[PDB]
């Protein structure tokens, strides 16, 4: 079976556009050795970011990556041997119609981020170069692939952004509190759905013989097993790979992802605060009282 | 105008990619070496059979009928023995490995079917395939002298072509890494350089 | 007059009900919609019986006896054939997806009981009353051309009864927690502003 | 009061038994909430006088919200597991003991998970997800319970028991 494609049509647009990038800003440079730009700051940007009513660009593209990350969560629950579900169903067709938003918005990102290199290896950029690619290779051969597109679930660390912009959250500690907790379930989500591709395809040496028929919702619950230190050995990863896997997420996500200490400090910086606005209610008399109170 | 914040960036990719190609060709090193000094040491030899029969013992085997079946059959238990005129010697013809390591007892197994008519035709038919060639016909198969001297195969253990992209793919990383710096450098250190004029 | 502590204490219990409700509905979505996903893809189809027969072959069963009694005994395979009539083909008749799992060589298990007689008979019974029927009388059966091309069910795998109450009660969670949160509001904010008379 | 916490532990409780008496058929439903009824037993020592101090009212309060949660989550796996998955018809059960579920969120909860126990259904998988998540880093991690333990050792005393027939005399100012 074909599978090899996939992945090139996102190692190639990364590589390759990362060159012609690099390569654009190199020939300027020899230039001086041998020796519509107004129209990309109006258009998009004035409703992209700090513009209030960007709720087109922000709510709807993390509602639009929360959709396309279910399903997937869908698609991985499939023995993949169907021939009429994956197609003109709530699958594929529906999925090319949430993934063309993502080259729209990455396309507008590209015209306004005017520093094109320092834009190209941003992670959210890279996020979608390993997830937009796949998908028109998939509706090409008419064929889903049930690859990298786990990564759409790195979209919900911003999640702090929709819920300051409509003024749902409130202190800068209740932000970090939030930023902090939507870094532990995107990390989690992704580094359940490594092991779930690792395991469900075997070891390349062992011809893919070994491979083990993981459900991506038990390499999320082996994932929180392990990361406990619970450790039942009910569910394990057995490749080499996914083994390999289970070290480094072991070793990365005990002793450096945890052992923060700022997760204590903003527990306890919630605590303090004594209020912020007096809610004045009407026909109640009111008054004020300051100077030394003890 | 935030080049510097973008280029250091870059150079950290390229660093990356070059450790992590290094990184990947080691543990691939290590992960492939046991088959391919298996199959290194498995030599192609010249054999031709010598008799075909089944030994009147039975064998069980997996079926599948979709949904995780749990599905069982039996099958008669084939023999073919070959003079490898490598060795001048009798050797047990096993077709591949994983045959081999599945049932080591018989020659061949037939693909496990539904009906018990399924798995006797099919090994009956492969007997009389090899029926028509009981003869001087060399036959190009794979021999371990080396530590197995006992049965042959038809086929290798791996497909070369993905021992071959399991370490190419990870040199093309490495060389990614290396060119990535070395492109970049000049982009950050003489790019400077002529805008000063 | 504690009645902003008790109005609190019901707008979160409301709020609660809400995301228990949405979570709820998500997390059965996922692990029902495999059972039912295969399901709507198990099409009614019409069937007659081709022929009713004991194979020779001799199947285990586990009888019970009273406190996890680890009972087992055996009994005679039967199968039957059909021609399913959507695709003018044979398929084995199987009643129901757990007896297929349970043993997918023959068409029915007895209710394994204590005595060999009694499975014996059970098994000649049911190939009796199949023998009355084998002909052109067309049967309601169930097959997956979709993917498994080889047995038919007299039954479906769920009762539709159980998956309707597994998505109709956690609905109602959610209606009760916006129908709590929306009454609650008007006794929370109206009452003071009527009260204030 | 309706949405008082000892409040929902009737409602949860009564009705299932007088159900039970008029089909005259007993139900293993969340009985086990009776349990949720221990927390409130510092009073009892208080009211008694056997409990002193505010200190060792505050180290029973905690001991027993420990012992009370324990045999509420060993209720809620208990009933998740003896009943299978509904997606499952129900045919994925698992037949542990009470005592056994009590024992599987010891051998949990401490991290040892040895695994001779452990959680089959998919229901009793999300609940012991959600007691590791919640039992560890929220439920455990407090810091009072190191304060409060050292606060019951600096205590010097309360009354003199003034014993008959012997003398007494009371030392006070700059004793050092
Ligand atoms: C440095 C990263 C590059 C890795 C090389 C990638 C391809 C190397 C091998 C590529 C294979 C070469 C094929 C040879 C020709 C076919 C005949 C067939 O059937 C299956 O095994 C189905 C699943 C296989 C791939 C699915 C996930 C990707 C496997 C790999 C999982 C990711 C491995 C992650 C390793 C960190
Ligand atoms: C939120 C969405 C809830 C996911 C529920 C998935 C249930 C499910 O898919 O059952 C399947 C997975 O079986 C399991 O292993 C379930 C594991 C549950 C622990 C994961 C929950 C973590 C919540 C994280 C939320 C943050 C049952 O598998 P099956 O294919 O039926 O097995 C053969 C039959
Ligand atoms: C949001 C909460 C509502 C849940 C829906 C409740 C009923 C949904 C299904 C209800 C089932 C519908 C029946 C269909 C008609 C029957 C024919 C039969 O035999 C058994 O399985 C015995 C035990 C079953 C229930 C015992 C505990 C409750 C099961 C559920 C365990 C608690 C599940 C807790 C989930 C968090
Ligand atoms: C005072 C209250 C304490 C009451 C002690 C409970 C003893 C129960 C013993 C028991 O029921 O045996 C049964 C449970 O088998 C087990 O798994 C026993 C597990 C023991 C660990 C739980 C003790 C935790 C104490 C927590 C206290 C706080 C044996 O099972 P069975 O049905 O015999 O199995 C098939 C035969
Ligand atoms: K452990
Ligand atoms: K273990």
């Amino acid at each position: 079976r074909m599978w090899w494609a996939f992945l090139a049509s996102s190692m190639v647009t990364f590589f390759g556009g990362l060159f012609i990038i690099l390569l654009w800003r190199t020939l300027k440079y020899l230039w001086t050795v041998c020796c519509m730009t107004s129209v990309k700051d109006w258009a998009g940007v004035m409703i992209s970011a700090q513009t209030l009513t960007g709720r087109v660009l922000v709510v709807l593209v993390f509602a639009l990556s929360i959709g396309a990350l279910v399903i997937y969560f869908i698609d991985s629950s499939n023995p993949i041997e169907s021939c009429q579900n994956f197609y003109k169903d709530f699958t594929l067709q529906i999925d090319m119609a949430f993934n063309v938003f993502f080259l729209l918005y990455f396309g507008l990102r590209f015209i306004a981020a005017n520093d094109k290199l320092w834009f190209w290896l941003e992670v959210n950029s890279v996020v979608d170069f390993f997830t937009v690619p796949p998908v028109f290779v998939s509706v090409y051969l008419n064929r889903s692939w049930l690859g990298l597109r786990f990564l759409r679930a790195l979209r919900l660390i911003q999640f702090s952004e929709i819920l300051q912009f409509l003024n749902i959250l409130k202190t800068s500690n209740s932000i970090k509190l939030v930023n902090l907790l939507s870094i532990f379930i995107s990390t989690w989500l992704t580094a359940a759905g490594f092991i779930h591709l690792v395991e469900n395809s075997g070891d390349p040496w062992e011809n893919f013989q070994n491979n083990q028929a993981l459900t991506y919702w038990e390499c999320v619950y082996l994932l929180m097993v392990t990361m406990s230190t619970v450790g039942y050995g009910d569910v394990y990863a057995k490749t080499t790979l996914g083994r390999l896997f289970m070290v480094f997420f072991i070793l990365g996500g005990l002793a450096m992802f945890a052992s923060y200490v700022p997760e204590i400090i903003e527990l306890i910086g919630n605590r303090k605060k004594y209020g912020g606005s007096y809610s004045a209610v009407s026909g109640r008399k009111h008054i004020v009282v300051c100077g030394h109170i003890t | 105008t935030a080049l510097k914040a973008g280029e250091d960036k870059s150079i950290r990719l390229g660093l990356f990619l070059i450790i992590s190609g290094v990184v990947s060709l080691f543990i691939f090193g290590f992960c492939w070496l046991s088959p391919a000094l298996q199959d290194l040491q498995a030599t192609e030899a010249n054999c031709t059979v010598l008799s075909v029969q089944q030994i009147g013992e039975v064998f069980e085997c997996t079926f599948t009928c979709g949904a995780d079946c749990r599905g069982t059959s039996q099958y008669p238990c084939v023999q073919v023995y070959v003079n490898n005129s490598e060795s001048n010697s009798r050797a047990l013809l096993h077709s591949d490995e994983h045959q081999l390591l599945t049932n080591p007892k018989c020659s061949y197994i037939p693909p496990c079917k539904r009906e018990n008519q399924k798995n006797l035709e099919s090994v009956m038919n492969w007997q009389q395939y090899w029926k028509d060639e009981i003869g001087s016909q060399p036959f190009t198969c794979y021999f371990n002298q080396h530590q197995r001297p006992d049965d042959v195969l038809l086929h290798r253990t791996h497909d070369e072509i993905v021992l071959l992209h399991c370490f190419l793919w990870p040199l093309v990383t490495f060389v990614v890494g290396v060119l990535i710096v070395v492109l970049t450098i000049c982009a950050k250190s003489l790019a400077v350089k002529a805008e000063a004029m």
